[PDB]
């Protein structure tokens, strides 16, 4: 039997499945570590490998990639668990070796793979302390171009007054994504300020790991994923709105939590935002 | 209980995961370069150091 993670629920997913859109048609890249794509709980629809030493992005040597692409996009069947949106195409963009890390230029090409490929929404469960005029140019364009950008807030916690939203979170074009748990309460190392837009669950989430695994990971990372599959059940019931206007939707029928520094608008709420009035609950 | 190490900013890489390794014997510790792009799940058990091309330290050590 399946099971639905309690972020699943939590953000209202289960409404739009109700509703009958569950992501279909949508392209969501998962800019990542890979995808496994010999897990029976995912179907990895195409992609691309930008790191020079790891080809297949299909093979997700880390981990990280396959948990990000299970909360987006497992399966809606009877068996492990169940995706935001279980219907969405969803594409293995690696940029990240096997040790969780990658290259500015190799994020980059990833970005550029996916408006060359007609992405819909692209998920970027990662992040670092600087930003680059390149890096920012790749996340406005794609956004230019009709993409919506989510990323991870980062996992700094607090430092006073200061914002600690990495990159590319921290860019106005891209929607920063901060942890909550089952309690909509923030998780302690999830990171704050100014930039952070919208939190998610990040806290105990299970999703699809290699090898047919399964297991409970925490982190901004998570918290991300939740935002894209909301973005693409969005999609799939207007497919004409703008990321312009999905953006919007998300922001504008949060679920407001605390301080906005901490906390951002509050939890999404993806059956509010898919109605065509929007409002806060 | 130590989870940042801003002592260690500046100082050899060696260093570094000794210290680390003394606090948090059971600490996993993974070495990359600094100003590169990481993966945003966070693990109690980890502490990664950032690098510069000299091999020091260039960033606050912390768990996650
Ligand atoms: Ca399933
Ligand atoms: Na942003």
């Amino acid at each position: 039997a399946q099971s639905v993670p309690y972020g699943v629920s939590q953000i209202k997913a289960p409404a739009l499945h109700s509703q009958g859109y569950t992501g279909s048609n949508v392209k969501v890249a998962v800019i990542d570590s890979g995808i496994d794509s010999s897990h029976p709980d995912l179907k990895v629809a195409g992609g691309a490998s930008m790191v020079p030493s790891e080809t297949n992005p299909f093979q997700d040597n880390n981990s990280h990639g396959t948990h990000v692409a299970g909360t987006v996009a497992a399966l809606n069947n009877s068996i492990g668990v169940l995706g935001v949106a279980p219907s969405a195409s969803l594409y293995a963009v690696k940029v990240l070796g096997a040790d969780g890390s990658g290259q500015y230029s190799w994020i980059i090409n990833g970005i550029e793979w996916a408006i060359a490929n007609n992405m819909d929404v692209i998920n970027m469960s990662l992040g670092g302390p600087s930003g680059s005029a390149a890096l920012k140019a790749a996340v406005d364009k794609a956004v230019a171009s009709g993409v919506v950008v989510v990323a991870a807030a980062g996992n700094e916690g607090t430092s006073g007054s200061s914002s600690t939203v990495g990159y590319p979170g921290k860019y106005p074009s891209v929607i920063a994504v901060g942890a909550v748990d089952s309690s909509n309460q923030r998780a302690s190392f999830s990171s704050v300020g100014p930039e952070l837009d919208v939190m998610a669950p990040g806290v105990s989430i299970q999703s699809t790991l290699p090898g047919n695994k399964y297991g409970a990971y925490n982190g901004t990372s998570m918290a991300s994923p939740h935002v894209a599959g909301a973005a693409a059940l969005i999609l799939s019931k207007h497919p004409n709105w703008t990321n312009t206007q999905v953006r919007s939707s998300l922001e504008n029928t949060t679920t407001k939590l605390g301080d906005s520094f901490y906390y951002g608008k509050g939890l999404i709420n993806v059956q509010a935002a898919a109605q065509h009035h929007h409002h806060h609950h | 209980m130590k989870t940042e190490w801003p002592e260690l900013v500046g100082k050899s890489v060696e260093e570094a995961k000794k210290v680390i390794l003394q606090d948090k014997p059971a600490a996993q510790i993974i070495v990359l370069p600094v100003g590169t792009i990481v993966t945003m799940a966070y693990r109690i058990d980890r502490v990664r150091l950032f690098v510069d091309r000299l091999d020091n330290i260039a960033q606050v050590p912390r768990v996650g």
